[PDB]
Order: structure tokens, then C-alpha cells, then sequence
């Protein structure tokens, strides 16, 4: 049981570290969302 | 005088970039940058 | 046991988009509405927030109302916007103008009948209806006026159910609009009569959470709406999943409000920590309890240390022992006894649920009833008194039709709410 | 003391009274209440 | 959504040329009214609708009228490069000028031309579905601008009622002057501007000349530079209706937040990143720097010093790459300063707007290209000094009756001079009284 | 480089004299 | 039985980095924080200084404080710096200015609340709390003022626990700071009331140790801080490993302090010997005892030969006989009987621990309570009276807000401490 | 972290050219403000922030203003090699000089230029987040340096208040002289330095000429050599903020340690390894040798002999390969000497600093390359002798009202001469009283 709890906690940390909320990125984008960026605007890209 | 004194060594520096000395200033890190980025964002204090 | 959601104004519609993303993710609903989940535990309570349309689809029980269609274009552009039912979008053709009287009396009475018709159509479809959930800002124009109008109408039609509101109130430090105090005062007058339980959030507290705890370099309103959507989706979790000690919105109300006007509550969500720090701390019930009572993790500008707790509630999600929960609540009650009202022998209710939010091993949401909330209303009353003594901008409201006695009546009602909290703070056994 | 209080040399370190200096100048408010004649004309 | 522009006389038509060149170049409409047929961006957006209507043949045509009593300037517009953009009915021209007499414009000559103007405005207002105001450009120093502008605003105010009327007005400078009779026209104009306008923006050419000498590096500026700056300001205020943004601001929110009492509607205007291309590479131009710029009196487009008064409300429009948290940090920094003062009855002094579309760059222009800009309109008691200068000049010149026989010959009673001068005196006392501290509670 | 207890140790003061930042 | 550490100022953070390197090395913790040890004996007492983070990791229970983050960035950049929890670094935005009054009254009161919140959060997590451990210099600015402020607050909140300090004091020959007498006098005034046990080290004594005993060619602060970290880690060894005669900080205090004001001690560590000489002499209890009592091996400028020992303590590490400890302590007391206070029949306490520091067969740490400490206080008081009589730099302190009465009170209290030591020096049986 | 430099007049601008040349070469910024980012071995660091701000495109620009009344010297800076480094607004120039009249700089002409300077300094201070002082470079012998220096310092005190202002000042040499009216200007600058400055370092060109003749092998030195020495001293003192070290020292620690009473803030400066390339390879340069060097009067940059007074405090900055144990042994040996005496109320007379960055070598420079250096600033009663010679020369001329017509005609009361001379006399008596031993104790 101890080993199982350890594995679940490691999966927890791996989920938080790779998530999009803390990394400030977005992956689920709608086609209309590529033009309208009402909330989710954060800044300009390098190419711009 | 300013030409022959300062502009000559300025031109020499323009020609040669190996005269700039190396250094180490590890005291400038992430907490200093955090304090730099947080100017004017004071919130939730009691007086 | 079905909840109906109402989203009003720009802030309400934007928070609603994130709320429905979190709920659709937890039940494994694709943004097209198709179920793609992998466990029966997801399906067995899907009815609570979604209705099932033919051939697989699920539709969310929400009404969207606004005076300018700009927000509809904003929600339609989001990643989950397509899920919403087209007939549930109600909009006009001109804005509230940041004016409470315009939003309440002129365009409010024009649109309100269509909103009540949609809310009744949604309510009468449920086999048993639980309370309503409303998101809006108090500082705006259509949010305050039309939100409080609709709340009053729903309170007339369903007085025995629960009325729940999440509300944003103007910061004393940062404002986008000058006439915030009038709209706030009139809205607080409406809420204290109509609501059963009201949660208050300061944008200043969400910015302080983002900058100090999460260390985000460039926070946006989407982050603030994510924190709010997290707590909103967390409070209803025990209604829709199994657990060792079930709980319900009505049991929370029965345990939190000693007297009917004292229905204003504090909010918190525990697992918040920066991506750099996450490698440094293992999950445990003491860590969640310690963050849960830290005033740094509370979403209002008032600090509990300036008041006293009448009652508090904690809802735990995850596989954990009941002994650790009970003993933690006993230790916190025993060590800080001066901050708890003495004529109530036990102030904390606990509840435990088996299913955590996706990607977290455990989570807790905290609701607190503390008298220091009186300090927010006092600050709003101060700014109102500064502008009202000089009739600073009254001609707009009077041109809509309001009598000046209305402003003094609303001010008097807020002053009486502050007085009642202050008297119960300083009460004694004798 | 043994030095001078800086009111010599014609300088003073006293902070300005912002509320008084902030009020505008008007024909009846300011100019008409002067012993010596005054006007809004630029010299 | 829609707004209609009315251009009167020489200054108003010349400022109109700069405005429509900019609005065409910003939307992408060619000077002949046809969008590029090969430019398939992918989604034909509706943003043009605020300023253009389509003729059903697919041409775009603008929502404007050009009004003049002399033919020369309108015939110059008719024969120029933009001949095909305007509908010929929109360009209205009379035969002879109002000869610097407000009386001639109001009573004698404008009364003949006013009904054609009303018919064109009627034809424009019928081709709208969400009209939300009129923008008016004129100078009060000249005869037709003052007289016909007042007469037309009176007729619009009776016919349209509640619809908003926002004015951009060229007022006389304190010391630079172009005609002798300016004081009489500016006094007689102010009664109409007081009664028949919802917000009035005041401009002085001497301030824009100082700004073009100090900030830009132009030794010999001409009216085209000033007109391009005015066009940029109007584009900044109307950008909130046309492009995506975090916090939009409809013109009624502007009117609700900026005007505290119905007579207190005269506002100052300023613009931040007026900068040359060579200066642009020596400095970063962050939100806080341009926010600090709009509050320096060296940035203003009217010759008044706001340190001599108190602010009642400020409306800040940001366009371009700005994030709301930076706007909040900037406004919090401004509030600390001691040389910026607000009346004690106005605690929440600011209104904000944030739009994502950066300002457009015009090929022959003199402004640099920049990623962000801010524009400010503010209401302040400092304006009482502006009125005091005009009153003093009118007093000397009227005491002698220096030119009154022209006005009496063209149809005006001599009494009208005394009435207007007393109405301006009462407005000047209102601005003195509103700034008085509430020492009644002591 | 010797510790006070006799064990070897790594450098603790940067070597900068005679060095150049850009190659 | 777990200790919470506080490190304050540049000296404190630098000494702390070497201490946590030594502690992590003895328990086999990798610089990434991962346990890589080779015996369960290492794990069974890891709780004393480390908390356990998930999947193997350990984190050190320490608070880092400074007024400018430059030092914090230097410590975070060190080779073991990664082990520290990011949330445990507390810093302000302006310096102490090398001024005690600034560190105590202006920036102290600004930061102290966040430090007290972190220290209470760390203390209340312990199942049973042992004393706090604080490292700071008295001659500096933020170390002296904010360290004594925090000591006062922790003494108010935990009066029944132990308060222990390691402190650096100005050398008698060369000053590092001009205003050292004020900062030292005010800090000693605060410590004599608040502290339970105080250890003193002179940098001049460490230089003399390195040059005379170790013959090092080019010593650096890393060597001085390594000697200090070695003795610091030695004092706690009996708390965290088995032995024939266990010992504890409270047992040391009870045997060393005869009266509550006499709590200032000298320190020494014995098996110091140069790499060339080490091949010529094997370790044995007589060799450790002879170096241990040699004044050459003592870390203060005062010499025992001018005073008398009231009490002493020796902690031995290694596999060793009880005969050598008992008979050596008796033999040393008998042969040098004039240097021991006669009205106590036995002045030395012994303790024996099985596990030595790595690479040494045996080691002993010595703690001594000697009246020669009066000479240091007398020298500081003379330099203070010379500076105070002439108002030498007083306007800085008075401009911060201090009343002049504080200087006369602190001088009087320190003078009475010197008198009390002198009276116990010349006491007799009669 | 950040510091702002203010350069006034001819000496201040010419010393500024050498200072900014050194700071560019020490940080690695090229003369055009760029940086070869692709050719690098180590890693990019934030250390430049103390002196430079970035625009974001990677150009660097410095935190300095250059103030002058004649255009020629600033135009020489504008047209030289570093033309692209400075922002053009920072280089401020008037139309005409103060003609060696303090009155002309202070009352009539500097009042016109001063408001632009204050606006630029405000624009710099708004782009900062931890400003910890102003560095000011000027000469008190000339008219604009004295008068405008005094006015700017007075305005800064009211505007910024408690913020520190540290001045490096070229005072009139005791027998080398350049102009006749030097005593009046130096005296009338007494109030500014005495009441509006936290530490003032005094330099005399005759001492730097002696140091360059004796230690360096230069037969015909010119101002660029002296300015290079001053730049090296400033780089040594500011290195403690910018690079790693064993014992750091913030600029507030100097003020805390060197000034016992608020008027006693004038300090002497000296630098140790001033040596030529041919001698440098024949000798070791250990810590004790350079520590012994800094106390010899042949090493000082001010013409005063400290053997005629008593030291109150010394601050020693060591940079390069030094070990603290050697610094302690050296300071203990200095303390042993019988020709060095401290006042008996200052027992702990020393402050130490140790930094790892060795001094930089400039391609056209005259100093050799060395692994270590030490710099000292100290407060001593010997400085009272420097003021007495100026007072004697002032007393000589004012007696005959030799040149008073210029000052009184240009706007000054005759009383101001007597006022300034009595205030400096009281400062001399303060330095006599503070240095008197407290031998009477009982
Ligand atoms: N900024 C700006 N000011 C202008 C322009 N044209 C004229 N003015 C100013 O406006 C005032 C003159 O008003 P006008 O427009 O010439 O008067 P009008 O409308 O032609 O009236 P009439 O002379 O009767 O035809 C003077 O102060 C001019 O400096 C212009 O194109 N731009
Ligand atoms: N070390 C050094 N001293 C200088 C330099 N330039 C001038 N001085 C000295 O400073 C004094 C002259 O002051 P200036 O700077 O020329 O006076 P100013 O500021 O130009 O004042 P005005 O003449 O009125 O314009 C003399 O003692 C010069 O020897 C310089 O570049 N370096
Ligand atoms: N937290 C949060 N605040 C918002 C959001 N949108 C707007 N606000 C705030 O709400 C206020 C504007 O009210 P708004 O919703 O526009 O009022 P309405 O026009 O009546 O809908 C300002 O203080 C905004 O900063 C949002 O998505 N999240
Ligand atoms: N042993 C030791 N002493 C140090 C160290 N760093 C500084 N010191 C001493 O501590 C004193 C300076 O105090 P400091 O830490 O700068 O005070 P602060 O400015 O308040 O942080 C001087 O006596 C230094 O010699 C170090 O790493 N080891
Ligand atoms: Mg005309
Ligand atoms: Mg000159
Ligand atoms: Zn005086
Ligand atoms: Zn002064
Ligand atoms: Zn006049």
C-alpha cells in the first residue's frame, strides 16, 4: 500500500508540472478562437 | 585632443572584440528579477 | 437533484465558460458534446448538470443574458463555446452604459420576461430541482441591475429552494469605472433580502494569489476565472459522487447561517503552489488543512484576524481517513479558541467525498462566515458618502427616473447590515 | 544656532500647500480682489 | 456601431481629408472605393461598418458630409484623388462665404444652405441600424463655422433629441491669432456650444505647433501635420467600437463616466507616443512610460496648465499590445503623485479601455511606428483660465463698439453681445464654485 | 586545494584574470 | 526531537550553506535532495532536521532571511542551494545600512510578520518541538536587529522551549565595522534577557587555528565556516544517534548554566592536525583531551588562564572506553586544580556517541563556561563609553527614532553582567 | 541596484566621457550600444542594470544627463565616436556661458535651463525601482558649475528629499590656478556643499599631476589622463554593487561609517597601484605593499597632508586577488604605525571591502595590468587647512571690492559675500572643536 501511494503522488506531481495552466500555454483552440482572443491574450509572439 | 585620445581607442575597440574582460556577477539572480518585475503591485496589506 | 446556472454580464459569461470547461472535463464530455469517458462513475450523475439530447449528445443547463452581443462573440470564440444551446442566449442591441438604473428599469423590464420564460422552461424539466447558481459582478451595469432583478423574480417563483450567488465587488485599490459605489450599494441592498447564501470575491485577492503564490509572469482574467471555476465546481462535488459522509447545499446552509441576514461567506481552495515549488512538498491532510486556514489563500481583501468565526465548513475530496479530518478540526478549534464565537460550542462542519478533481490526489474547499466581511461594506459606504454629499453624478440616475430617497434607503440598509454584524461580533454570555 | 536657517539666500524647504495653490484664477475670484490692478493679459 | 461625421468650413473639411485618408488606409479600402479583388485574407470582417456602407455594387462609401459656403475647398475635394470615394451629393457647397461674421452665417446665409444639410443627414440616418452619435468638426473663429455650426446644432438638437453630439472644436490661441474679430465670434458661439453639445473637446493650433516642434523634429510645420494628429486622436477614441479588446467602451459609457453635471462638459485631450523614427530606437515605450507621458502638460493639445486646477474624471484609452495588469500598475503609480489632484468628491477618478489593434502608420506621415499607444480625455477646473482670456479681450473691444455696425447691419441686436457675455460669466462662476471644498460639515 | 581536515576540495573563487568574455 | 533553524544576514546565510552541506553529507542526501545513503541508521533519525517530500526527497527545516535578495540569489546559486524550499526565502527591498536601529525598528517591523508566520507554520507541524537554532553576527545590521527582534517574538510565542544562538563577535585587534560597539552592546542587552544559551566565536581565533595548527597556505571563509559547521553538527550528534550515555540540549544547559545570566560559552573541536603531521600520531583519548584543553584550540580571543572554569562539557564521538573518559576528566581536574571553581565538586559532564564524523576515527567537541568572557564585555563597554560620551555617530540612531535612554540602560545592564562575573570569580567558601 | 549620474559643465562632461568609456568596456557594451550576442563563452547577466537600461531590441542606453551652457563641448560629444550610444534628449545645452560669474549661473541664466534638466531627471527616476543615490561631477571654480550646480542641488533636495546625493568635486588647487575669480565662486558654493550634499570628495589637479609625474612616467600629461584616473576610482567604488565579492558594501554603508556629524562629510581619496608597464613586471604587488602605499601622501588625489590632522574613519576597498587574512594582517600593521593617529573617540576606525573583479585595462591607457588594487576614502581634520587658504585669498580681494561690480550688477546683494565668508568661518571652527581631545575627564 505504501508503494502504491508513492506511485500515485508521483503521477500527481507529473500532472501538475506538465499542465497548461502553470506553463501559461493553450492547446485546445477553436477555429474562431484563432481570430478572437478576448480573455486569453497574453502577448505577442517572436515572429510578430 | 579628444579625437586622438578617445576616438582612437574607440575605433580600436570597434575593430577588436577580445579586449572586453570576462567577469562573474552571480548575485543577480531570480529573486532580484522577481523584485524587478513586481514594481507597483502591492496588494492586501493592513494599516 | 439538478442545478440550473445563470450567467449575467461579461464577467459572468466569461467565468461560466471556464466553469463548463471544468465540469465537461470531469465527466469526459467532448467539446462536441459526445461522451468519451472510461468509467460508469462519470455517467451515473451526468443528469445533475447536463440534459441528454437524442443520439448521444449532452447539453448544459445554463442561461446566458447580456445587453450587448459582444460577450456572445467572446463565448462562441472559446474552446467549449459550441456546447451551449442556441435558444439559451438572450441579448439586446445596446449596452447598460455602466448605469444601474438603466440596467434595472429600462432594458431590464424589456428583456426580463424572456429570461424568466427560459429559466422556467429549464426548471420545469427537472424531476426534482435543487438550488440555482448565479455568476455576476456587482460593480457593472447589466450585471448588477438585471442580475438582482432576475434574482428577485426567481425568489418570488421558488421561495423554498436555494438561491446561490457568486459575486465580484469593486476593489478599493483598482477600478475600471468611476460609478462603481452606487451600483454596488443598490446591489447589496437587493442581495441581502433575496439571497440564501452569497460568496464575495475581490479581484485584488485573485491578483495577489497569482503574483505571490503561483508566481505567474503575465496573469490574465482567464487565470482569475480558472480559480473561481475551480471553487464553483468543487462546492457541488458531494452532490454528484459517492463518499463516506455525504453533504448537500441545504446542509451547508443549515450549518452556516445562525440568523437569516448573516448569509455572506468567505471562499478558499487549498492546492495552490508554483511549478518550481511542486517538487518540494508531498500531499497530506495536514498540508491541505494548513493552506485552507491561511488568510493568504482567501479570496477577499478582509482578513479573518480582524474578525471572529461564527461557523465554517470544509469539503474534502479524495481517499482519506475520517480520523485525520476530525482530529485536525479539533486541533484547530482548540489552539485558536479566541477567534471563534464562544456561545456556539462547535463551529466546524466536515464532509468527505471519494472522487477528487482530475489530476489531483486530494483537494478541499473552505467556506467561512466571519464578521470581518463588514469592513468591505464600510469602505464602499465611505466612497458612496463622499460622492453623495455633493450629488456628484446623480443626474444620470435621476434622468432614468430614480428618486434620491432610494439612495438614502439603500445606504441605510447597508449601514444596518454592518451594525448587525458588529453587534454579534461583540456579543457576550453574561 | 551657529549657522543660518536657509531663509537667507531666498530659499525655503517648506512643502507647498497643494490645496491652496490648486484653485484656479478667475476675474471675480482672484483678480478683482487685489489692491494693485491685475489682469489675465500675457506680457 | 455606426457614427456619422459632419465637416464644416475650411478647418473641418481639411481635417476631414486627413481623417478619411487614415480610415481608408486602416481598413484597407483603396482611394477609388474598391477593396483589392485578389486580397483574400480569409474572413471578410465587419469592422469597416462603423465608417463605411456598401453601395450594393460592392464599393465602400463613407458616412460623412462636407459643408462649405465657398466653393473652392469642396471643388478641390471633387477634383482630387478621392473623387470616386464620396457620393457627389455628400459634397455640398454654396456660392459665397460668411465673411467672418457670425451674424451673416446664422441669420443671412446659413439659413439658405441648412435645409440641404438636413436632407443629407436624413438620408444618412435612414441607412443605419445602430447609430450612436454624431462627430462634428469645426472652428468657432470663422463666420460660417460659428454661425452655421450653431444653427445646424440647434436644428439637430430639436429634430433628433436624445442622440449624442460630440464636437471637436478649434478655439483661438491666447496669443497666436489669425483674424481681428475672433473674440466676438467665440463669445457668441459659446452659448450654443453650452446648450447643444454633450461633450466638447477643445483644441488650440499653438499647442499642436509646440508639440510638432518639441517632440517631432519639424522646423516648418503646416496644417496637414496638425490634421493628421487630430485624425489619430479620433481614430483612437473610435477604435473601441471597431476592433477586438479586453475592455470595450461604448460612447455612452464615455458620456456617463466623464460628465458629472450637465453643464460641465468641456474636456482637455492629449496623446502620448508622438515620436520620430530616429528617437524611437533610443527608448523602449512601455505602458507605464506612455501613461506617465499623457499627464505631463507638455503633452496637451490645448494651451492650459492642469496643475492650476483639479481633475474630476479621466478616461484612458489604450490601443495595441497592453495587458490590464500593466494598466492597473500604471494608474496606481499616477495616483501617488502630489502635483496631480482630484476633487475630494471624486474618489474613483479613472475609466479604462483596452483594445488590441495597434495604431496605423501612414506612408508620408511623420509619426514613428509603435506597438502601443494611449489617448486621454479629462475634465478639469483649469479651463476657467481659458474662458477668462476670451472674456477680457471681448470687454476691451466691445467697450468702444469697435466693429458692432457690421453685426447690426447683418441682422443682430446690439443686446446679444451683452447677453452672451453674461452667460459666459455664469459658466466661469460655475467652474469656480464646483472646485470649492465641502467645508460645510465643519 | 585542501580542506581544513585534509580532504581535497573544489574551487570557490572564480578565475578571471587573463580571461575574455567574447571569443 | 526536531530543531527549526533560522539563518539571518550574510554571515548567517554563508555559515548555514556549509552547515547544511555537512548535515546532508553525513546522512547521504544528494545535492538534488535525493537520499542515496547506505544504512538504515541514517534514515531512522532524518526527521530531526529534514521533512520528507514525495518519492524519496528530504527538505531542510530552515528559514533564510535578508534585506536585499543578492545574498539569497548567491545561496540559491550554491552547489547544495537547490535543496532549500523556495517559499522559505524571505527578503525585503532595502538594506539595514549597517545600522542596528534600522534593522530593529524600520525594516524589521516591515518583514517580521512574514517571518513569524513561517516560523509558526514550521514549529506547529512538529510532533514534539525541541529548541530553535539561530546563526547571526552581532556586529552587522540586519543580523543583530532583526535577529534579536525575532528572538523576542519567538520567546513570547514559545516560552517553554529552548532558545539557542551561535554568534560572531568583533575581534579585539581589527574592526570590520566602525559602529560595532553600539550594535554589539544593544544585541548583548537583548540576548542576556532573551537567550537560553549563547556560543561565541572570534574570526581572529579561527585565523590563529588555521595558521598555527593547520599551517594552511591560503585560507578562505569556506575553511572558517567549515570548522564552525563541524562543531555545530557535533553538538547535536547525541540527539540523533545511539550511545552509551545519551545527551540533549536541555541536559547541556542544566549542567553548564549555574545561574540564568551566566549562559555565554567558549567552543572547541579537538582532532585538528596538519596533513604533514597526521602520519606521525594515532588518535587516542589522551591526544583528544590534551588538544581539547589547549587554549590554542579555543575559538575566542580570551584565554582560560586569566579565568576559572565554572562548568564544562565534553561530547565524544566514536567506539571508545568509559575508562579513558572518566579517568582523563578526573586526571585533568586534579592536575590543574587552581583553574577550576572550588565550590563545585565536579565541573565536567561527559557524553559518548557511537558514530563519528566521516573520515575520523574519533572526535570530541568542548563547551566551556569560563569567567574570562568578562574581558570581552569589558572591552566592548569601554569602547562604547568612549564613543557615547562624544555623541560620535548618534544622530543616525536617534533619527531612526531611538530614545537615548536605551543606550544608558544597555550599558548599565552589560556593566552589571561584568560585575556579576567578577563577583563569582572572587567568591570563596569561608 | 541603479544609480543616476549628473554631469555639469566642462570638467563634468569631459570626466563623463572617460567614465562612460570605462563602464562600456567593463560591462562589454560596444560603442554603438549593441553587443555581439552570438560570440559568447559564459552567460548573459543583468549586471549592466546599475548603469544601463535596455529598449528590448537589445540596444543599451545610459542613465546620465550632460548639462552645459555653451554648446561646443556637448556638440563634440554629439559628433564623436559614441554618438549613437546616448539618447539625444540627455545631451542638454544652453546658448551662452555663465562667464565665470556664480551670480550669472544661479540667478539669471541657469533658471531658464534648470526646468528641462529637472524634467529629464524625473523621466530617469520614473524608470527605476531601487535608486540609491545620485552621482554629481562638477568643478566649483567656474561659473555655471558653481551656480547651476547649487540651484540643481537645492531643487533636488525639495523634490527627492532624503535620497542620497554623492558629489565628486574639483576644487581650486592651492597654487596652480586657472582664473582670477576662483575664490568668490568657491566660497559662494559653501552653502550648497555644507547643507545640500551627503558626502563630497575633493580633488585638485596639482595632486593628480604630481601622481602622474612621479609614479607614471608621463612628462606631458593632459586632462584625459586625470579623467581616466577619476574613472578608475569611481569604477572601484561602484564595483561593490555590480560584482561578486567576499564582503560587499552598499553605498549607504559609506554614509553610515564616514560621517560622525552631519557637517563633517568632506573626504580625501587615494589609489595604490598607479604603476607603469615596464616597472609592473619587475615587482610583486602584494596586499601589504599596496596597503602601505595608500597611506603615503604621494598616493593621494587631493593636495593635503594628513599628518597635520587626525583620522576619524577610513573605508578601504580591495578588488582582485586578495585573501581576507592578508587584509587583516595589513590593517593591523598600519594600526601599529606611530605616524598614523586616530581621534580617541573613534576606537574602531576602519571599514573593509573585498571584491573579486580585478581592475579593467583600457586599450589606450597608461596604467599597467595588475591583479589587485586598493582604494581608500577617509575623513580627517587636516582638511581644515584647505579652506583657510581660500579664505585668505577671498579676504584679500573683497577688502578692496576688487570685482564686486560684476556680481552686484548681475543681481547679487553685497551682503551675500559676508554671509558666505562667515558661514565657512563657522565650518572651520566646527572642525577645530570636533577634533579637540576630551582630556578633561573626572
Ligand atoms: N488646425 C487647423 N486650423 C485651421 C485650419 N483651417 C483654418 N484653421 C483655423 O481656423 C480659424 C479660421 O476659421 P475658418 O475655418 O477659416 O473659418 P470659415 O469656416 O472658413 O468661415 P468663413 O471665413 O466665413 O468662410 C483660424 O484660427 C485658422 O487658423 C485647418 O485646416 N487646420
Ligand atoms: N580634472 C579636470 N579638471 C578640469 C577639466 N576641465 C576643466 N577643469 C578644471 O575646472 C576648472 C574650470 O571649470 P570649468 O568646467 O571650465 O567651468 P565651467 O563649468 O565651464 O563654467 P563656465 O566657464 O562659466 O562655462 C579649472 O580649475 C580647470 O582646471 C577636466 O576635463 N578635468
Ligand atoms: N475576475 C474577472 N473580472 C472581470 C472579468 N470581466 C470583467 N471583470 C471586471 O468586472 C468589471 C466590469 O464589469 P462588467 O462585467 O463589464 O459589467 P457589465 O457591463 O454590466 O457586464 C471590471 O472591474 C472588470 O475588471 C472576468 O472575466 N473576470
Ligand atoms: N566566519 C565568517 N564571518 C563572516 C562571514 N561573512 C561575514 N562575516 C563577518 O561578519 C561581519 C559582517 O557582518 P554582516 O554579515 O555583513 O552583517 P549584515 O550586513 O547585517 O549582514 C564581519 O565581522 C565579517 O567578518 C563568513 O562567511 N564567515
Ligand atoms: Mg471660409
Ligand atoms: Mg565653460
Ligand atoms: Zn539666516
Ligand atoms: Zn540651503
Ligand atoms: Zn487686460
Amino acid at each position: 500500500d505504501k508503494e502504491e501511494d508513492t506511485r500515485k503522488a508521483l503521477e500527481e506531481i507529473r500532472f501538475h508540472m506538465e499542465g497548461d495552466f502553470l506553463n501559461e500555454t493553450e492547446t485546445v483552440v477553436s477555429e474562431l478562437g484563432k481570430k478572437v482572443k478576448a480573455e486569453r491574450y497574453k502577448g505577442m509572439t517572436e515572429e510578430q | 585632443t579628444k579625437n586622438v585620445t578617445v576616438d582612437a581607442t574607440g575605433e580600436y575597440l570597434k575593430d577588436n572584440i577580445d579586449e572586453y574582460p570576462a567577469t562573474s556577477s552571480e548575485c543577480w539572480g531570480m529573486f532580484m528579477k522577481f523584485t524587478d518585475n513586481m514594481k507597483g503591485k502591492k496588494l492586501r496589506e493592513c494599516y | 437533484r439538478e442545478i440550473v446556472c445563470v450567467q449575467a454580464g461579461q464577467c459572468g459569461n466569461q467565468i461560466g465558460s471556464k466553469f463548463w470547461e471544468v465540469i465537461s472535463d470531469e465527466h469526459g464530455v467532448d467539446p462536441t458534446g459526445t461522451y468519451q469517458g472510461d468509467s460508469d462513475l462519470q455517467l451515473e450523475r451526468i443528469n445533475v448538470y447536463f440534459d441528454e439530447a437524442t443520439g448521444g449528445r449532452y447539453v448544459p443547463r445554463s442561461v446566458l443574458i447580456d445587453l450587448e452581443p459582444g460577450t456572445m462573440d467572446s463565448v462562441r470564440a472559446g474552446p467549449y463555446g459550441q456546447i451551449f444551446r442556441p435558444d439559451n442566449f438572450i441579448f439586446g442591441q445596446s449596452g447598460a452604459g455602466n448605469n444601474w438604473a438603466k440596467g434595472h428599469y429600462t432594458e431590464g423590464a424589456e428583456l426580463i420576461d424572456s429570461v424568466l420564460d427560459v429559466c422556467c422552461k429549464e426548471a420545469e424539466s427537472c424531476d426534482c430541482l435543487q438550488g440555482f447558481q448565479i455568476c455576476h459582478s456587482l460593480g457593472g451595469g447589466t450585471g448588477s441591475g438585471m442580475g438582482t432583478l432576475l434574482i428577485s423574480k426567481l425568489r418570488e417563483q421558488y421561495p423554498d429552494r436555494i438561491m446561490m450567488t457568486f459575486s465580484i465587488i469593486p476593489s478599493p485599490k483598482v477600478s475600471d469605472t468611476v460609478v462603481e459605489p452606487y451600483n454596488t450599494t443598490l446591489s447589496v441592498h437587493q442581495l441581502v433580502e433575496n439571497s440564501d447564501e452569497s460568496m464575495c470575491i475581490d479581484n485584488e485577492a485573485l491578483y495577489d494569489i497569482c503574483f505571490r503564490t503561483l508566481k505567474l509572469t503575465t496573469p490574465t482574467f482567464g487565470d482569475l476565472n480558472h480559480l473561481v471555476s475551480a471553487v464553483v465546481s468543487g462546492v457541488t462535488c458531494c452532490l454528484r459522487f459517492p463518499g463516506q459522509l455525504n453533504s448537500d447545499l441545504r446542509k451547508l446552509a443549515v450549518n452556516l447561517v445562525p440568523f437569516p441576514r448573516l448569509h455572506f461567506f468567505m471562499m478558499g481552495f487549498a492546492p495552490l503552489t508554483s511549478r518550481g515549488s511542486q517538487q518540494y512538498r508531498g500531499l497530506s491532510v495536514p498540508e491541505l488543512t494548513q493552506q485552507m486556514f491561511d488568510a493568504k489563500n482567501m479570496m477577499q481583501a478582509a482578513d479573518p484576524r480582524h474578525g471572529r468565526y461564527l461557523t465554517a465548513s470544509a469539503l474534502f475530496r479524495g481517499r482519506m481517513s475520517t480520523k485525520e479530518v476530525d482530529e485536525q478540526m479539533l486541533n484547530v478549534q482548540n489552539k485558536n479558541s479566541s477567534y471563534f464565537i464562544e456561545w456556539i460550542p462547535n463551529n466546524i462542519k466536515s464532509s468527505v467525498c471519494d472522487i477528487p478533481p482530475k489530476g489531483l490526489k486530494m483537494a478541499v474547499t473552505f467556506i467561512g462566515n466571519n464578521t470581518c466581511i463588514q469592513e468591505m461594506f464600510r469602505r464602499v459606504g465611505e466612497q458612496f458618502t463622499l460622492m453623495f454629499r455633493r450629488k456628484a453624478f446623480l443626474h444620470w440616475y435621476t434622468g432614468e427616473g430614480m428618486d434620491e430617497m432610494e439612495f438614502t434607503e439603500a445606504e441605510s440598509n447597508m449601514n444596518d447590515l454592518v451594525s448587525e454584524y458588529q453587534q454579534y461580533q461583540d456579543a457576550t454570555i453574561e | 544656532d551657529k549657522y543660518h536657517v536657509c531663509e537667507c539666500y531666498g530659499h525655503t524647504q517648506q512643502l507647498p500647500n497643494y490645496k491652496k495653490l490648486t484653485n484656479p484664477r478667475t476675474l471675480q475670484g482672484f483678480y478683482a480682489k487685489q489692491k494693485v490692478s491685475a489682469c489675465p493679459c500675457i506680457p | 456601431r455606426e457614427a456619422i461625421c459632419i465637416h464644416i468650413g475650411q478647418a473641418g473639411c481639411q481635417v476631414g481629408n486627413a481623417c478619411w485618408e487614415l480610415f481608408c488606409l486602416e481598413h484597407g479600402i483603396q482611394p477609388d472605393g474598391a477593396m483589392p479583388s485578389d486580397k483574400t485574407i480569409g474572413v471578410e470582417d465587419d469592422a469597416f461598418n462603423t465608417f463605411f456602407s456598401e453601395t450594393g455594387a460592392g464599393k465602400h462609401v463613407p458616412r460623412a458630409v462636407f459643408l462649405d459656403l465657398e466653393p473652392t475647398v469642396v471643388d478641390e475635394v471633387r477634383t482630387g484623388t478621392y473623387r470616386q470615394l464620396f457620393h457627389p451629393e455628400q459634397l455640398i457647397s454654396g456660392k459665397e462665404d460668411a465673411a467672418n461674421n457670425y451674424a451673416r452665417g446664422h441669420y443671412t446665409i446659413g439659413k439658405e444652405i441648412v435645409d440641404l444639410c438636413l436632407d443629407r443627414i436624413r438620408k444618412l440616418a435612414d441607412n443605419c441600424t445602430g447609430l450612436q452619435g454624431f462627430l462634428v468638426y469645426h472652428a468657432v473663429g470663422g463666420g460660417t463655422g460659428s454661425g452655421l455650426g450653431a444653427l445646424l446644432l440647434e436644428r439637430l438638437s430639436v429634430d433628433y433629441g436624445k442622440k449624442s453630439k460630440l464636437g471637436y472644436t478649434v478655439y483661438p490661441s491666447p496669443q497666436v491669432s489669425t483674424a481681428v474679430v475672433e473674440p466676438y465670434n467665440s463669445v457668441l458661439s459659446t452659448h450654443s456650444l453650452l446648450e447643444h453639445t454633450d461633450v466638447a473637446a477643445m483644441l488650440d493650433n499653438e499647442a499642436i505647433y509646440d508639440l510638432t516642434r518639441r517632440n517631432l523634429d519639424i522646423e516648418r510645420p503646416t496644417y496637414t501635420n496638425l490634421n493628421r494628429l487630430i485624425g489619430q486622436v479620433v481614430s483612437s477614441l473610435t477604435a473601441s467600437l471597431r476592433f477586438d479588446g479586453a475592455l470595450n467602451v461604448d460612447l455612452t459609457e464615455f458620456q456617463t463616466n466623464l460628465v458629472p453635471y450637465p453643464r460641465i462638459h468641456f474636456v482637455l485631450t492629449s496623446y502620448a507616443p508622438v515620436i520620430s523614427a530616429e528617437k524611437a530606437y533610443h527608448e523602449q515605450l512601455s505602458v507605464s512610460e506612455i501613461s506617465n507621458a499623457v499627464f505631463e502638460p507638455a503633452s496637451m493639445m490645448t494651451k492650459c496648465d492642469p496643475r492650476h486646477g483639479k481633475y474630476m474624471a479621466c478616461c484612458l484609452m489604450y490601443r495595441g499590445d497592453v495587458v490590464p495588469k500593466d494598466v492597473n500598475a500604471a494608474v496606481a503609480t499616477i495616483k501617488t503623485k502630489r502635483t496631480i489632484q482630484f476633487v475630494d468628491w471624486s474618489p474613483t477618478g479613472f475609466k479604462c479601455g483596452i483594445n488590441y489593434q495597434p495604431p496605423t502608420v501612414v506612408p508620408g506621415g511623420d509619426l514613428a511606428k509603435v506597438q502601443r499607444a494611449v489617448c486621454m480625455i479629462a475634465n478639469s477646473t483649469a479651463i476657467a483660465e481659458v474662458f477668462a482670456r476670451i472674456d477680457h479681450k471681448f470687454d476691451l473691444m466691445y467697450s468702444k463698439r469697435a466693429f458692432v455696425h457690421w453685426y447690426v447691419g447683418e441682422g443682430m441686436e446690439e443686446g446679444e453681445f451683452s447677453e452672451a457675455r453674461e452667460d459666459l460669466a455664469a459658466l466661469e462662476k460655475d467652474y469656480e464654485e464646483v472646485g470649492a471644498e465641502s467645508a460645510d460639515m465643519d | 586545494l585542501i580542506d581544513p581536515f585534509g580532504n581535497p576540495k573544489v574551487r570557490d573563487v572564480p578565475d578571471l584574470f587573463g580571461r575574455s568574455r567574447y571569443s
